[PDB]
């Protein structure tokens, strides 16, 4: 009970802090080499799939108004896999379609950027631009000047927050330090199963 | 097949049954409702063997469980009351002696706390209740597969008009019982043929 | 037993319900069940803190089964000598099992304990100058042996040929002989600078079992068996690398000397003029003052007329003192006069490596009395799971005898029913169906068959190579 | 189209090789052969048949101790 | 199953016998519980309207993805006699049964019941020390009796004529010893409380004395499914042959009693139990050696692994024993069929070879994903040696009947052994050989046609 | 729903869209752990009646870390089931929704 009293004490910060509940949320799955690594079990590529497909229900669920594409990183290039709509069944398709090829490549966040920065460019100003990047390199090589794109995300209002994998890759908090004016706390690195299934289940709130 | 649990909500107010008894012709429709509401859980717990009846009233000044008994209360009980013939089928017998000395004791309560009129209307709080005790129940898991029901027993009387103020916790208890799939069944008895937030 | 009423489901069991021990509180975290009767312990693989109760079981006891779930060890004389000598006192092991099992220990259980722990280490066995001493540090243990006299601080000279009736008597009466060589404090015998090469990576099983071999510091005479091709010749290696003493090794065939040979010559750094073989060809010994020499049974324990050369090599292998001797293949040692070749030599120690510790008679029984006791089991299902041995589908093809063979199966001597069982047609077709099966999977078959004329028709049959005796080389 | 007493059994031919050495041992076992695979045992010994058929049979059964 | 028994036994029961059976509120309330929930929500809606309903009514209340179930529920009303069917205005209208409706409305509403309930007489024993060891006692006496162990104590002759009498636990008098057949060993698998619905069920057909009423025992084994354990009931409201079949179950264990033909009655935890239900001992662990650690402490599990096992050892927890093929031979003797033993060997099944044979099937599934494998619990090997044990006991089988032959005409053998195939007697047949054999229930058939 | 009209690109939302995420707008405070020597007002819980137990940790622990969470507007005890279940699939409190306001 004194452990469950400190759990208790993480919750005693409760504002009521001002959320934006339209939202237009573009999740970046990474589908690199790096996917194959079996450290989570079977392979990282397929839980992440399976993740992703409860992450889309829970969100579609607690957020309904709100908009949400898919953007995987495969081969050095951003695929787009599902179109920004408010229907979660076409993106549980396209997510069970990309569950079955297998993941290859090296990974290009800049490129993942420049597509989600093309995808939220007709969201209207009430609607909040926010991108989950599930990224599980540690390195990403890039076809161009990534802190230009971070500049260019920053100045679109568009906020970016990273699920990482292995380690703490200094770009990604870079770029979430930048889109999140500042917080340092959007950059989230898992621990073991439940850790992962937990850092899901937070990016559902506003 | 599988049990199930019947949580009633019941929403028993002095003033409100009071219009609907002066807009009808008959008078005492409190008794009517009761003893259909008894054979109601009688016939439900009929359906199964296993099955459990909750039932909660919702009154003026607040919200309390009749049945089951709160367990300081039972701890402290028996005076068996002969309001229900002890000739009947004692599990029955316990759920209806149960719930009509709770019935006293709520009515007790509401004539000694009579003179304080409430505005605010506990129908809300107490579905909320209902589906704490059903997440209980499935919680607690003594009985493998329990399911759950909700049964709310309303009336308007055309006294009571729409309740603004309680559009957000109704929705929150839709929210709830979809999370844990509890179908939520509404009678409402009088005059206001339209309830938007109970349909 | 302890009070406790007979149940009348307590009817069939012959005296072996143990009831009667009154269940602990904190039971479900203890990992042992001990049985009275027999000392039979029963282990749960499946709970916690089984693993640092298997070490404790495998030390002190021997493991009867090692399936999945439930093991099964038996506590016996020669694991409590074994357990004692690694340093294990009397106190620890009965503190370890109580703490450590789920009925309380039976009284029956620790006088067992004490009986067998105690008067170990008395009577001695010491070789000085070749010659067999009986040696204990009690004065009356010399004066108690009466009956099995064969005298030719307290020590008696014993002759060579008799030292296994003495083991065997000293077995039968409460005071087992201790034989462990102090090579550290051992300086008659000259050393030798025999070490294992750097690049050479020995398997944690194997350090396990030299860990039972050489616990206490001095090296421990007994059997160590390990699947074929688990590294029983790299045991050998590391053994006499610990020891590094002169190394008498033997084997059951010369390709197994050329074998021992080149296994020793490439694991550890030996020069090969401190190697010497005894086989047919070549007979030429080591001139230095220490070394190897590598034979087989058959020539050393030869009581036909030897040749002169042999007769030299035999006569050099009997007046130097060994260090230490390898038997490979230790279970043919209990034959005729290969049970002989322990005593024409004089080896302090002696490590019997095998891998089928078994024979149809009761003589593998007697390896005890002629090498030592059982020191290390190989766990095959632990090796196999671990990729050390590969992972056999073992399998029993049942094949029906047909009409007109089962019918002269029957009115048939059983020399010739031999004959006729193999040769049925069912076995033809099923034996041709594996080998084709097998075939287009691209696997190397071996078909085993003792018939020699069996072995040739089913090879003509089906258009294979087949060796047998008369093949020549 | 006559009638006799007798049990008609369905064996294999290992079985069936088996049981005609019980009628050459002791004669009333079988009556006559039928086929391969059907014989005509005479009921009353049938079950010492059996009684022996597991007794011919337990020399190819290894039987730990 | 359990539903499925007493819906075929009520099924057997007479129309008018059916009626009076709806007298007692007890009696239809233990009733209605077997309905399937279609069948009650029908009947409960029924109820409590005096007009009657059409039958194209209720077909507009089911959707269509359960109609089949609901011709289902129709059919067992349609068995039990609680519908009447009605020919109206061209309509079939459905009509509930009035004794049955006024009988379930007066145990739901309550009012005359005619003390179908028993009245409680407010004295009491604790149930877990004395009501709960009473019936565990008769219940584990019975049980070790049938199952061959000896006993000190054995049950009464009232329960041995209800063994020697039922199609189970063959009696022989020429040894002395009582033999279990497959169906006793059925009997041991299945939880108790079908057990005490089957032997409830032998116990009733059994009944056809004048001494016995049908209807009575079959209104007293209902309120003994009513009645709640800890509070005993009076005997007055009973008749003399519910009270000496109230004794009857004394001696059984469904109710206790403190005295003979006392004024008051115990019921016990089998009387709730009657109606539905509601590691653990005798759980075991299988090895590749045949070991058997059965984690078993009452004597019970212990005695019905004796059938099959030989036992070596006994601890407080498990019970050491070994699958040995003697002790096979033995349950096969007994009838005992391999997928019986095999059946209680997978229910029985410890939790870590659970775990076990679901390591093994992750394994296998990531390897050979394009076939699935039932979950092997308990290692194939033994389930191999087993019905190889099966199959050396039955190597041959033995038919008794006559063989014709002899046929100086094929057309006549012919015609006899297509006689004998259209009769459904014959086994073998050749008109090569010219014989032909037929079992011995058709031999007189044969015959009166060969004769005549 | 709810999704753009395809005629009129006017966005088609239902109340219950718009009511599930109101909870964001109005989070509730989460409840306080009660004091072991604070005179608890209920033997039972007030959402689901369960008993509170003994709650004797140690041998002397009487009623330390009673499991009542005492709400910080109606003051009512909640079990730290219905401490649970509220902070993940209701978000109302009953306590205050029972208060005569
Ligand atoms: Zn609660
Ligand atoms: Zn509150």
């Amino acid at each position: 009970i004194v452990e469950a009293r400190k759990k208790r004490t993480a919750k005693k910060n409760i504002t009521p802090y001002q959320r934006g509940i339209i939202r237009s949320l573009i999740l970046t799955l990474d589908c690199s080499e790096a996917m194959l690594e079996k450290d989570l079990r079977p392979n990282r590529h397929a839980m992440i799939i399976q993740y992703a497909i409860d992450f889309v229900h829970e969100f579609f669920d607690q957020n309904p108004i709100s908009q949400m594409g898919i953007i995987i990183m495969r081969n050095g290039l951003a695929q787009l896999v599902s179109q920004v709509s408010g229907n979660p069944q076409d993106h549980i398709d396209a997510l069970k379609s990309i569950r079955k090829q297998e993941p290859k490549g090296n990974p290009s966040l800049q490129n993942a950027l420049e597509m989600a920065r093309g995808l939220l460019l007709p969201v209207p100003a009430h609607c909040t631009r926010e991108v989950l990047i599930v990224f599980g390199s540690l390195s990403t090589t890039d076809p161009g000047d990534i802190h230009q794109t971070i500049d260019s995300l920053v100045s679109e209002k568009i906020r970016v927050k990273v699920l990482g994998l292995s380690a703490q890759v200094a770009i990604c908090k870079e770029l979430c330090k930048a889109t999140n004016y500042g917080d340092e706390s959007f950059y989230k690195i898992l621990l073991d199963e439940t850790h992962l299934k937990e850092l899901f289940n937070e990016a559902v709130t506003p | 097949e599988s049990p199930s649990l019947l949580t009633v909500i019941i929403e028993i107010a002095p003033k409100l049954w009071t219009t609907f008894d002066e807009e009808g012709n008959e008078k005492g429709s409190i008794i009517k409702v009761l003893e259909a509401l008894i054979v109601f859980l009688n016939a439900h717990l009929a359906f199964n063997s296993a099955n459990k009846v909750a039932v909660i009233a919702a009154y003026s000044q607040g919200i309390k469980y009749l049945y089951p008994e709160s367990t300081s209360a039972l701890k402290a009980s028996r005076s068996d009351l002969k309001i229900i013939n002890s000739d009947m089928y004692r599990r029955f017998r316990n759920v209806d002696e149960t719930l009509v000395e709770e019935i006293y004791k709520l009515f007790e309560l509401e004539k000694k706390q009579i003179e304080q009129n409430s505005q605010r209307s506990t129908l809300a709080g107490a579905m909320s209740a209902g589906l704490t005790y059903v997440n209980r129940i499935s919680k607690e898991s003594v009985t493998t597969s329990l399911k759950s029901r909700l049964l709310v027993l309303t009336c308007g009387s055309g006294s009571s008009k729409d309740e603004i103020f309680q559009y957000i916790p109704i929705m929150n208890c839709i929210f709830s019982a979809t999370k844990m799939k509890c179908p939520i069944d509404v009678v409402k008895i009088g005059g206001s043929k339209e309830s938007t937030f109970l349909q | 037993p302890a009070d406790f009423v007979p149940d009348s489901v307590s009817g069939m069991f012959r005296s072996h319900d143990f009831s009667y021990l009154r269940l602990r509180p904190d039971h479900a975290s203890r990992p042992l069940w001990i049985s009275p009767s027999d000392g039979r312990i029963i282990l749960e693989s499946f709970s916690p803190l089984a693993e640092q109760a298997q070490d404790f079981l495998v030390t002190i006891a021997e493991p009867i089964s090692r399936p999945s779930h439930i093991h099964e060890y038996k506590i016996t004389a020669y694991s409590l000598y074994a357990a004692v000598s690694v340093g294990l006192e009397t106190d620890d092991i009965i503190s370890v099992l109580d703490r450590l099992s789920k009925v309380p220990v039976a009284e029956s259980i620790i006088n067992f304990i004490k009986g067998a722990t105690i008067s170990y280490g008395k009577v001695k066995l010491v070789i000085k100058h070749n010659r067999y001493f009986v040696e204990t540090t009690q004065a009356d243990i010399l004066q108690m042996l009466l009956n099995d006299s064969v005298i030719g601080v307290h020590s008696f000279e014993i002759a060579n040929e008799s030292v296994e009736v003495v083991k065997k008597r000293c077995q039968e009466i409460d005071y087992p002989v201790l034989e462990e060589y102090d090579f550290r404090n051992d300086h008659r015998n000259p050393d030798l600078d025999i070490d294992l090469k750097p690049s050479t990576q020995i398997r944690p099983y194997q350090e396990k079992s030299l860990s039972k071999m050489f616990g206490n510091g001095r090296a421990r005479s007994g059997i160590i068996v390990l699947p074929c091709g688990a590294g029983k010749t790299l045991v050998g290696i590391t053994a006499a690398c610990t020891i590094k003493k002169s190394v008498i090794v033997l084997c059951t065939s010369s390709v197994s000397v050329m074998q021992w040979r080149q296994q020793f010559l490439q694991w550890c750094t030996l020069q090969p003029e401190n190697c010497a073989v005894f086989t047919s060809d070549n007979k030429e010994m080591f001139q230095t003052e220490s070394g190897l020499v590598v034979s087989t049974y058959s020539m050393v324990a030869n009581t036909r007329n030897r040749s002169h050369d042999s007769q030299k090599v035999m006569d050099f292998l009997t007046g130097r003192e060994w260090g230490f001797i390898i038997l490979d293949e230790v279970h043919v040692v209990p034959a005729a006069m290969f049970r002989r070749v322990v005593s024409t030599i004089a080896a302090h120690a002696k490590l019997g490596l095998t891998a089928t510790l078994v024979r149809e008679d009761d003589k593998i029984g007697d390896l005890n009395f002629l090498i030592g006791p059982k020191l290390y089991e190989a766990n095959w299902m632990e090796l196999s799971q671990k990729g050390h041995i590969a992972n056999v589908q073992c399998a029993e093809v049942w094949c029906p005898m047909t009409a007109e063979f089962y019918q002269e199966y029957l009115r048939e001597t059983a020399r010739k029913r031999m004959l006729l069982y193999i040769m049925n047609p069912t076995k033809f077709q099923a034996c041709q169906f594996l080998i084709q099966y097998h075939e287009r999977r691209g696997d190397k078959i071996i078909v085993f068959s003792d018939n020699v004329y069996a072995l040739q028709e089913y090879a003509l049959k089906m258009g294979k190579p087949f060796i047998y005796g008369s093949t020549p080389q | 189209a006559r009638a006799r007493k007798g049990a008609l059994v369905q064996c294999d031919p290992s079985i069936k090789a088996l049981i005609l050495q019980i009628d050459a041992k002791m004669s009333d076992i079988v009556l006559e052969e039928l086929d391969d695979t059907h014989l005509l045992v005479n009921p009353s010994k049938v079950e010492f048949v059996k009684h022996e058929l597991n007794r011919l049979l337990s020399k190819n059964i290894y039987n730990p101790m | 199953s359990l539903k499925h028994s007493v819906t075929q036994y009520l099924e057997e029961i007479p129309q008018q016998v059916q009626n009076r059976l709806y007298t007692s509120p007890a009696t239809c309330l233990a009733i209605y519980r077997i309905l399937p929930p279609l069948a009650k929500f029908f009947i409960m809606a029924m109820v409590f309207n005096e007009n009657e309903v059409p039958l194209l009514d209720l077909d507009k209340w089911v959707n269509s993805n359960g109609k089949l179930q609901f011709q289902n529920a129709i059919k067992s009303m349609k068995s039990l006699h609680l519908l009447i069917p009605n020919k109206s205005s061209g309509t079939l209208m459905i009509n509930l049964n009035p004794t049955f409706k006024i009988s379930l409305r007066n145990a739901l509403t309550g009012g005359e019941v005619q003390n179908s309930f028993g009245v409680v007489v407010e004295e009491n024993v604790v149930s877990l020390d004395l009501l709960d060891e009473y019936s565990a006692n008769k219940w584990e006496t019975i049980l070790h009796f049938m199952v061959g162990t000896p006993l000190a104590k054995i049950p009464s002759e009232k329960v041995l004529n209800l063994l020697k009498h039922s199609k189970l636990m063959e009696e022989v008098n020429s040894t002395g010893e009582f033999k279990i057949t497959n169906e006793g060993f059925q009997f041991l698998l299945q939880e108790i409380n079908s057990q005490l619905w089957t032997l409830l069920l032998q116990y009733l057909k059994m009944i056809e004395t004048s001494k016995m009423d049908l209807v009575d025992v079959l209104h007293f084994i209902f309120m003994l499914g009513a009645l709640e354990v800890g509070k005993a009931y009076k005997i007055d409201a009973l008749s003399e042959t519910q009270r000496i079949m109230l004794q009857d179950m004394r001696d059984y264990g469904l109710v206790f009693q403190k005295h003979s033909n006392d004024s008051i009655f115990y019921p016990t935890k089998l009387a709730l139990m009657l109606t539905s239900d509601t590691i653990p001992d005798g759980s075991l662990i299988v090895e590749t050696n045949f070991k058997i650690y059965s984690y078993s402490n009452s004597p019970l599990q212990i005695a019905v692994l004796s059938l099959f096992v030989h036992l070596k050892a006994r601890f407080v927890n498990m019970v050491l024993g070994q699958i040995t093929r003697e002790s096979i031979r033995r349950a096969l003797t007994n009838g005992i069929t391999a997928d019986q033993i095999i059946a209680y060997l997978e229910t029985h099944a410890h939790p870590q070879m659970r775990r076990l044979a679901e390591e093994k099937l992750e394994k296998k599934l990531e390897l050979d994903p394009n076939c699935k494998e039932p979950l092997q619990v308990l290692p194939p090997t033994v389930v191999d040696q087993i019905r190889l044990w099966q199959l050396e006991l039955d190597r041959v089988i033995t038919y008794e009947g006559s063989l014709y032959s002899d046929f100086e005409t094929s057309q006549e053998y012919n015609l006899l052994s297509k006689y004998a195939q259209d009769i459904g007697v014959l086994l073998w047949k050749d008109d090569k050989k010219k014989k032909f054999f037929i079992s011995k229930e058709g031999n007189s058939q044969v015959l009166d046609f060969a004769k005549r | 729903l709810p999704t753009v009209c395809p005629c009129c690109d006017l966005m088609l939302i239902l109340s219950t869209h718009l009511a599930r995420s109101y909870h964001h707008l109005m989070p509730l405070k989460t409840f306080a752990e009660v004091p072991t020597t604070e005179k608890f007002r209920s033997e039972d819980c007030f959402s689901c009646q369960s008993r509170f137990p003994i709650l004797k940790n140690h041998k002397n622990g009487k009623l330390l870390t009673s499991s009542r969470y005492r709400c910080e507007d109606c003051k009512q005890e909640f079990c730290v089931d219905c401490d649970v279940f509220i902070h993940e699939i209701l978000h109302n409190c009953p306590g205050c929704e029972s208060k005569p306001v």
